[PDB]
C-alpha cells in the first residue's frame, strides 16, 4: 500500500518538476494544479491512517512537497501551510509520545532527540516553517526554535544570522521517498533572504554602514541575479548615505551591467548626482531612466523572490512607473530653472495621462505627490516661465472645462467662509491672470486677480465635512498654501495697479498682503518701495522694525515656482536700504 | 460562439488565467478586471486583454491591490462606471461622476470600478490610478475607497436615467441589499450654490434575490414571493 502511495508521490513530484523545467504559461500551471490536487488527495489518503512509524516520513515528504508547491503557486506563504505543519506535528506527537507552535516544536524536537530516522524530513519541515515565520516577520520565536534545534547553550546568540549559519542540514538525504527540494537548498535560500531583509531594515533605520556587512554576506552565496541587482543598488544607497561617491558609482555601474532591470540603479544615480550637485548629469540620469523604463518564469520550487518583501517608499528600490518618473524629471527640471525644457516634459506627461485610452495604462503621480489638478498647474507655470503664455491659457481653460461640473455655481456671489472651493480652482484664476499680464492686458489681468481673491476669502477649501470622493488630502488643503497664495495674488494684483498708475489701490492690496503673511518679505519689498516713493520716512522705518521683529515648510510646487518667479532679485539689498 | 449529442464538453485548452481562487470578475473595453480571494484579505487584480483577434489571452498583470477592509456563499459583485467622453458597464453623467469619484477621475477620464462585497460595504477603485509593479506595489489605503457601508450583503449595483424628459447618460446610482436596503444616490447642487449628494436608504421588503434595470428609473427586483417593481423616475 505504501509502495503505491510512494510511487504516486514520486509520480506527482516528477510531474511538478517536468512542469517547472518545460512548458508554456498555461500548460505549466495546468500540470502544476493537477499535481497539486494529486498531493492534496494523497495527503488526505495518508491522514486516513493513524500515523504509525512507516507512514510518517512518507506523510512528511507529501506535506513538504505540498506546502512547497502550494506557496510556489499561490506566490506567498500563509497560515494554511502552518496549520498543515501543525497537523503533521500532531501526527508525529500522537504516534510516539496542542497549545502553540513553540512548545509543540520543542516537544517534537525532543522526540527527534530520541532519533527516529526521519530527521532529514523533520529539518526540511523546520526549514519550510522557518521560511514561513521569516516571510511573516516572526523573527523572535524563530530564533528560539532554531536555538532549541542547535545546542541550547548557544542561546546568548540572539542575532539570527549566526543562528542560521550554525543550523546544519541533518543528513545527506538518503534513499527516502523522493522530494522536490533538499534542506541544503532551503539553507542557502534562508541565509541570503534573511540577510537581505535585515540589511534593508537596518538601511531604512540609518545604519548604512552595518548594512554593508549583511549585504556582502547576502551577496556571497546563493544569490539569484535579480536580487544581486537589488543588493548592488542597496549598496549604492549605503555608499550614497555614508558619503563615498566613487564606490557608490562603482556599485551602480556593476548593477547596470549585471542587470536586465536597471531602474532603481539609475534612480540612485540621480539621487547621488543630486548630492554632488551635478545637476546636468542628474537630469541626464533621469532622462535616460525614462527611455529605460519604456521597456516592460515562476518555478515550482521555493526561491528567494517569494520570501523577499514588497518594497517600501524609504527603500532605494522603490521605482515607480514611467509616468511617475517622467513627473520626477519634470519636477526637478522646473525646480532648477530650465523652464523651456520643463515645458516640453510637462506636455509629454499630460500627453501620457490624457492620451491614455488604447495602450497599457500610465498612472498619475502617487498620492504623496501631487493630485491631477496640481499637475496641470505646474504645467502652466512651466510654460509661463518659458515665455509661452498663450499656451498656459489653453491649459488652464481646459482644466476648468473638464471640471466645470465640480466648480461652484457662484450664486454665493450675489449673497455676499461657508461655501467650498478647492485651492486648485483659485490658483487657476491666479495663473490665468499672470498669463494675461505677460501678454500685456491690464484690465483683464486685474479682473482675473480679483476673481482669484474673491474665491480665497468668500469660500473655504478645507471643507472635509462630507467625504464625497477622492478629495485632495494634502496639496490643496495646507493652510500655509492658502496664506502664501492669498499673499501671492494680492501682490500680483498690486503691481497691476502700479503698472496702470493707480498706486493707492496697489497700496491697499500690498497692505492686505502684509496683514496676511508678515514673514514672506516679498510683501515688504513692494510695500516699502511704494512708501519710499510716496511717503518714505516714518512708515518705512516702522516696517523695518516690523521685519526685525519677524526675523517654506510644505508648499505645493506650482505655488513655490510662481512666488520664486514674480519676486525681484534686488530684495535684500533694498531691504538693507 | 461559432465553435465549429448537442452537448459539448470544454477541453482545458480553453482555460485562461487559471487562478483558481478568483471569486468574481467583469470586463471593460480592453481590460479584464478580476477579483480573487487570497487568504483573509481579498485582492483585486487588473489585466490587459489583447485587442487584436489572436489567441484569446489575458496578458501580464498591470496591477493589484488589497481590499484591506474585507476580512471573512455570497460572491462579490463588480460594476464599471466609465464617464461620458470615454464596454459592458454603465456610463454615468459628468456632474454625478464628479460628485462621487472627484477631480482625479474626472480629469483622467478614468473608468471606475465599484465592488460590492459580501461584507456589505461597497468600495470603488480608479483604474488609471491602478498601475503597480514589484518595484511599485499598489497602496490600498490610498487607492481603494469606500462609498457607503450597507450593513448587509450586496446583490446588485446599477444606474438609472431618472428625469427621462444604448449609451444613456445615467444619473442615478442604485445599490441593493440582500435584506432589502436599497440605496440611491443622485446629484443635487442645491441650497448653497454647491454640489451635494442625495443619499436615500430605502427599505423594501423581503430578501431580495436578483435585480436589473429597465427604461427610465424602473428597477425590477424579485423578492421570494413575486417579481416586484420600483420606480424612481
Ligand atoms: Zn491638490
Amino acid at each position: 500500500c505504501l509502495d503505491l502511495w510512494r510511487e504516486k508521490n514520486d509520480r506527482l513530484v516528477r510531474q511538478a518538476k517536468v512542469a517547472q523545467n518545460s512548458g508554456l504559461t498555461l500548460r505549466r500551471q495546468q500540470l502544476a494544479q493537477d499535481a497539486l490536487e494529486g498531493l492534496r488527495g494523497l495527503l488526505h489518503s495518508l491522514q486516513g491512517l493513524p500515523a504509525a512509524v512507516p507512514v510518517l516520513p512518507l506523510e512528511l515528504t507529501v506535506t513538504c512537497n505540498f506546502i512547497i508547491l502550494r506557496a510556489s503557486l499561490a506566490q506567498g506563504f500563509t497560515e494554511d501551510q502552518a496549520q498543515d505543519i501543525q497537523r503533521s506535528l500532531e501526527r508525529v506527537l500522537e504516534t510516539q509520545e496542542e497549545q502553540g507552535l513553540r512548545e509543540l516544536w520543542d516537544s517534537v524536537l525532543r522526540a527527534s532527540c530520541l532519533l527516529p530516522e526521519l530527521l532529514s524530513a523533520l529539518h526540511r519541515l523546520v526549514g519550510l516553517q522557518a521560511a514561513l515565520w521569516l516571510s511573516a516577520d516572526r523573527l523572535g520565536d524563530l530564533a528560539l526554535l532554531l536555538e532549541t534545534l542547535n545546542g541550547s547553550q548557544s542561546g546568548a546568540s540572539k542575532d539570527l544570522l549566526l543562528l542560521l549559519k550554525t543550523w546544519s542540514p541533518p543528513a545527506e538525504e538518503l534513499d527516502a521517498p523522493l522530494t522536490l527540494q533538499d534542506a541544503q537548498g532551503l539553507k542557502d535560500v534562508l541565509l541570503t533572504a534573511f540577510a537581505y531583509r535585515q540589511g534593508l531594515q537596518e538601511l531604512i533605520t540609518g545604519n548604512p554602514d552595518k548594512a554593508l556587512s549583511s549585504l556582502h554576506e547576502a551577496a556571497s552565496g546563493l544569490c539569484p541575479r535579480p536580487v544581486l541587482v537589488q543588493v548592488y543598488t542597496a549598496l549604492g544607497s549605503c555608499h550614497r548615505k555614508m558619503g563615498n561617491p566613487q564606490r557608490a558609482l562603482l556599485y551602480l555601474v556593476a548593477a547596470l551591467k549585471e542587470g536586465s532591470a536597471w531602474g532603481p540603479p539609475l534612480l540612485e544615480a540621480s539621487r547621488l548626482y543630486q548630492q554632488l550637485g551635478d545637476t546636468t548629469a542628474e537630469l541626464e540620469s533621469l532622462e535616460l531612466l525614462v527611455e529605460a523604463l519604456n521597456v516592460p518564469a515562476p518555478q515550482f520550487l521555493i526561491e528567494v523572490e517569494l520570501l523577499l518583501p514588497p518594497p517600501d517608499l524609504a527603500s532605494p528600490l522603490h521605482c515607480g512607473t514611467q509616468s511617475q518618473t517622467k513627473h520626477i524629471l519634470a519636477s526637478r527640471c522646473l525646480q532648477t530653472g530650465r523652464a523651456g525644457d520643463a515645458a516640453e516634459h510637462y506636455l509629454d506627461l499630460l500627453a501620457l495621462l490624457l492620451d491614455s485610452s488604447e495602450p497599457r495604462f500610465s498612472p498619475p503621480p502617487s498620492p504623496p505627490g501631487p493630485c491631477m489638478p496640481e499637475v496641470f498647474l505646474e504645467a502652466a507655470v512651466a510654460l509661463i516661465q518659458a515665455g509661452r503664455a498663450q499656451d498656459a491659457l489653453t491649459l488652464c481653460e481646459e482644466l476648468l472645462s473638464r471640471t466645470s461640473s465640480l466648480l461652484p455655481k457662484m450664486s454665493r456671489l450675489w449673497e455676499d467662509e461657508l461655501p467650498y472651493c478647492p485651492l486648485w480652482v483659485s490658483a487657476t484664476h491666479l495663473l490665468q491672470g499672470q498669463a494675461w499680464v505677460q501678454l500685456g492686458a491690464q484690465k483683464v489681468a486685474i479682473s482675473e486677480f480679483s476673481r482669484c481673491l474673491e474665491l480665497l476669502f468668500r469660500a473655504t477649501p478645507e471643507e472635509k465635512e462630507q467625504g464625497a470622493a477622492f478629495n485632495c488630502e494634502q496639496g490643496c488643503k495646507s493652510d500655509a498654501a492658502l496664506q502664501q497664495l492669498r499673499a501671492a495674488a494680492l501682490i500680483s494684483r498690486g503691481l497691476e495697479w502700479v503698472a496702470s498708475g493707480q498706486d493707492t489701490k496697489a497700496l491697499q492690496d500690498f497692505l492686505l498682503s502684509v496683514q496676511m503673511c508678515p514673514g514672506n518679505r516679498d510683501t515688504y519689498f513692494h510695500l516699502l518701495q511704494t512708501l519710499k516713493r510716496l511717503d518714505r520716512r516714518d512708515e518705512a522705518t516702522a516696517l523695518w522694525w516690523r521685519l526685525e521683529a519677524q526675523t517654506l515648510w510644505s508648499l505645493p510646487l506650482y505655488l513655490e515656482s510662481y512666488l520664486s518667479w514674480i519676486r525681484p532679485s534686488d530684495r535684500d539689498a533694498f531691504l538693507e536700504e | 460562439l461559432d465553435h465549429p449529442s448537442p452537448v459539448i464538453p470544454v477541453d482545458p485548452d480553453a482555460c485562461i488565467l487559471p487562478d483558481a481562487a478568483l471569486c468574481a470578475f467583469t470586463l471593460l473595453d480592453s481590460v479584464l478586471v478580476t477579483l480573487v480571494q487570497g487568504p483573509a484579505r481579498w485582492k483585486m487584480q487588473l489585466f490587459e486583454q489583447p485587442c487584436p483577434g489572436e489567441d484569446p489571452r489575458p496578458g501580464g498583470q498591470i496591477g493589484e491591490v488589497e481590499l484591506s477592509s474585507y476580512t471573512p456563499h455570497f460572491l462579490p459583485v463588480l460594476c464599471s462606471v466609465s464617464p461620458s467622453g470615454s464596454s459592458g458597464g454603465f456610463t454615468l453623467e459628468d456632474a454625478l461622476f464628479g460628485l462621487l469619484f472627484g477631480a482625479d477621475a474626472t480629469l483622467l477620464q478614468s473608468p471606475v470600478v465599484l465592488c460590492g462585497l459580501p461584507d456589505g460595504q461597497l468600495c470603488c477603485v480608479i483604474l488609471k490610478a491602478l498601475v503597480t509593479s514589484r518595484s511599485a506595489p499598489g497602496d490600498p489605503n490610498a487607492l481603494v475607497k469606500i462609498l457607503h457601508h450597507l450593513e448587509e450583503p450586496v446583490i446588485f449595483i446599477g444606474a438609472l436615467k431618472t428625469e427621462p424628459q444604448e449609451d444613456v447618460h445615467c444619473d442615478c446610482l442604485v445599490a441593493f441589499g440582500h435584506h432589502g436596503r436599497m440605496l440611491a444616490i443622485k446629484a443635487s447642487w442645491d441650497e448653497s450654490g454647491k454640489l451635494v449628494p442625495e443619499l436615500r436608504e430605502y427599505c423594501l421588503p423581503g430578501p431580495v434575490l436578483c435585480a436589473a434595470c429597465g427604461g427610465g428609473g424602473r428597477v425590477y427586483h424579485s423578492t421570494p414571493s413575486d417579481l416586484c417593481v420600483v420606480d424612481l423616475s
